[PDB]
């Protein structure tokens, strides 16, 4: 109880640019 | 009239690029088979 801060939606996109970047990165490898 | 700050935004410059390249590419890896 005092305010608790909440993850803005820019770091989310974030996340989900840095997982799909790793399934390009992982098919290139792979290949 | 319209504004180019939209046009670049965030979806066009990771997420609408990294899904096309994912997409094509686990596309060529079911056409190749092995």
């Amino acid at each position: 109880g005092g305010w608790d801060p909440v993850l803005p939606s820019v770091t989310i996109l974030s996340l989900f640019s840095v997982f799909l970047l790793v399934i390009l990165a992982h098919v290139l490898w792979k290949k | 009239e319209e504004n180019p700050s939209l046009f670049a935004l965030e979806a066009v410059l990771i997420p609408v690029g990294t899904v096309g390249l994912i997409i094509t590419l686990i596309f060529v890896y079911f056409w190749l088979e092995r």
